RNA sequence: UUAAUAGGGACGGUCGGGGGCAUCAGUAUUCAAUUGUCAGAGGUGAAAUUCUUGGAUUUAUUGAAGACUAACUACUGCGAAAGCAUUUGCCAAGGACGUUUUCAUUAAUCAAGAACGAAAGUUAGGGGAUCGAAGAUGAUCAGAUACCGUCGUAGUCUUAACCAUAAACUAUGCCGACUAGGGAUCGGGUGGUGUUUUUUUAAUGACCCACUCGGCACCUUACGAGAAAUCAAAGUCUUUGGGUUCUGGGGAGUAUGGUCGCAAGGCUGAAACUUAAAGGAAU
């Protein structure tokens, strides 16, 4: 059964920058996920992206130049504080300013470096490397 | 996807994209409504009424042409069903292969059936007791 | 001795026949021999 | 091995027999396509 | 493809009248009075043709037509055992052997010729040499290892030499 | 608020060696009646019990009984599994497909408990053709044919309950996603096409090609995994997070002032007895 949509879509990327496709196909869509995406896009991780809706969840064609090393998932996800946030970029990241990790915080979905330099904290999504 | 069986088959409807009524269909909506009441008046359950209706009188679904859908329309003007549709369906299913081991006690397929298919209502009967669509009373037979 | 495990090229008929009609291949075995010492002698 | 091989050896031979068969419904209807290329009761009893 | 070596021996040796009916699918044979003179001529070359329907090859085949005291023994391997499936497949492999050696050991050493048509076994020779093959394949459909059998085969080989 | 390539229910035509209750056929086995004939028949490697001049065996015209569905039979089908092969009818169940019909999260995993569960076995009736543990009996000669032959109890069949075990195998938890190609087959549906078909009774096929789902599988390969055999999963870009139950934390030899055992010999008889016959050895 499915338990995180979000879990899905960051495998599917995975295996096709695994396998060398150029676009990928996810399904289905949702907030988190296009924030996830729109995150990636900015620190450039990921080329143009384009979201299918279909009156129901939708779906997401994603484009890809091949310099994904690694996206994944934290789960369940856990609440972090201010101070946790360093503990974190250790355990998941090859080194510490190498790759980004994903918080959702009362200000949204942003990577720890936007996070601490608004002075925001929550609960962890995942990681990007 | 199938409990109780092990097929995946995945045959079934495709709603189109829009949700908007058909540029070809020109017929008012209360005369649909009407065609509703006489069907479930003759005795059809909401399923067979939307094949009729699809099938001889152009209504794609109930809720694009009308903006509501058939049993709320049948709500809205007194008739209602005793027990959901699925629910009903399920219990004669029971009833029937319950009067089929009566002359076959060496059924034991059918045995089995009979052990599926309460299950299949146990679950159903204990969905619809927690919404309250079901009187918290209600016991199967 | 060993009995041949494959195929035999000849048909019973022919088999047949060979029976109708200490060994010579023996014999010949024995001539190169000769023959070989006689060079090597 | 052994018992797999035997039935591996049969289906590429299935397999063969079906090459030689479609080739020759090609041939035929190459054969058809040249041919269309290129008593008064007898009549009467034509039909049956 | 093999007729043109067929009916020579049929129509020069044993003066028969020969033919095969396309529409019946069937190998046809008359005595012609004027010419024939062996009256068992007839009943021999038919059974000639029925070797090579059998599955036995040609040469084989004219051992029947050459020898007169030459049998063809038949049976299925239901009669000798109860096997079915992957069972029987095996029973089958075990008599041919890889490359359809341990066939050929019973063959060179019991002196016979042995057609394996699926679960039909028919073997082709003189009534005791035949027999003793029978006593081979037998086994192996019973279970008895080839090698083991191939021991055997040895001996009685060797029984047939002296004598 | 959606109607999830979640799920449920429905309806249309199909599809199945799926199940039960009856029903029809089929040879074959045994037995019985009649029918013609006469010395053997049977059996095994070689034989003997055994049957037989009240007629065996065999021939032919029938009848009765109980099982069972050959060939067709397939890396084909159905069923959760165990399993399921004659015709016809009744009974209910069902996979897949089609659907612009319906519910709206009703779902995954998982204790106890429950249903069934090959063959064998137990209790109490029926039946008992065939085969047949056990038991009896013929023969005990010869090693490829070396364990066969005759009678044959329980059982093999069925009714009502117990027994719940198989190499009951992918020798391999479940649910969900993604990660290669190819053509063969089964069921359904879509399009095309010209052969077989055929005509206002009605009713509807078969073949060819392509497309699409679902099924048993199969060939070649893994940019992945494994030491390897191999694996489209036993794979998920160096070290690890999709959800969840159960279980687990040297090989091969040599030597022996030890321990524990086993063991040598000188003809037997025959020793407290230089002691017989008869054997052994030698001849």
């Amino acid at each position: 059964t499915r338990s995180s949509v979000l879990a899905d879509a960051l495998n599917a990327i995975n295996n096709a920058e695994k396998t060398g496709k150029r676009q990928v196909l996810i399904r289905p869509s949702s907030k988190v996920i296009i924030k996830f995406l729109q995150v990636m896009q900015k620190h450039g991780y990921i080329g143009e992206f384009e979201y299918i809706d279909d009156h129901r969840s939708g779906k997401i064609v994603v484009q890809l130049n091949g310099r994904l090393n690694k996206c994944g998932v934290i789960s369940p996800r856990f609440n972090v504080k201010i101070g946790d946030i360093e503990k974190w970029t250790a355990n998941l990241l090859p080194a510490r300013q190498f790759g980004y990790v994903i918080l959702t915080t009362s200000a949204g979905i942003m990577d720890h470096e936007e996070a601490r330099r608004k002075h925001v904290s929550g609960k962890i999504l995942g990681f990007v490397y | 996807g199938r409990m109780h069986s092990a097929g995946k088959g995945i045959s079934s409807s495709a709603i189109p994209y829009s949700r908007n009524a058909p540029a070809w269909f020109k017929l008012s909506s209360e005369s649909v409504i009407e065609q509703i009441v006489k069907y479930a008046r003759k005795g059809l359950t909401p399923s067979q009424i939307g094949v009729l209706l699809r099938d001889a009188h152009g209504v794609t679904q109930a809720r694009v042409i009308t903006g509501n859908k058939i049993m709320r329309i049948l709500k809205s003007n007194g008739l209602a069903p005793e027990i959901p549709e699925d629910l009903y369906y399920l219990i004669k299913k029971a009833v029937s292969v319950r009067k089929h081991l009566e002359r076959n006690r060496k059924d034991k397929d059918a045995k089995f059936r009979l052990i599926l298919i309460e299950s299949r209502i146990h679950r159903l009967a204990r969905y619809y007791r927690t919404v309250a669509v079901l009187p918290p009373n209600w016991k199967y037979e | 001795f060993e009995l041949s495990d494959v195929k035999s090229s000849k048909s019973l008929a022919e088999i047949y026949e060979d029976d109708y009609t200490l060994s010579e291949e023996l014999q010949k075995a024995h001539s190169e021999i000769s023959e070989l010492y006689a060079n090597l002698v | 091995s052994g018992l797999r091989s035997f039935l591996r050896k049969k289906t590429q031979n299935v397999i063969d027999e079906r090459k030689l068969r479609v080739q020759k419904q090609l041939d035929k209807e190459k054969n058809i396509r040249k041919r269309n290329h290129q008593d008064v009761i007898e009549e009467a009893l034509s039909r049956f | 493809n093999s007729w043109t070596k067929i009916y020579p021996p049929l129509v020069e040796h044993l003066k028969l009248q020969v033919r095969m009916n396309l529409k019946t699918k069937s190998v046809e044979l008359r005595t012609n009075p004027k010419f024939t003179t062996d009256p068992g001529a007839l009943q021999k070359g038919a059974d000639f043709i029925k070797a090579f329907t059998l599955g036995f090859d040609l040469d084989d085949s004219i051992a029947l037509l050459r020898l007169d005291d030459l049998y063809i023994e038949t049976f299925e391997v239901k009669d000798v055992k109860t096997l079915t499936g992957d069972h029987l497949s095996r029973a089958i492999g075990r008599i041919a052997g890889k490359d359809g050696k341990t066939k050929f050991a019973i063959e060179n050493a019991t002196r016979t010729r042995i057609v394996l048509a699926d679960s039909k076994i028919h073997i082709l020779g003189g009534f005791t040499h035949i027999r003793m093959a029978r006593e081979s394949v037998v086994s192996l459909i019973l279970g008895s290892p080839p090698g083991k059998v191939y021991g055997n085969l040895r001996t009685v080989a060797s029984r047939l030499k002296e004598r």
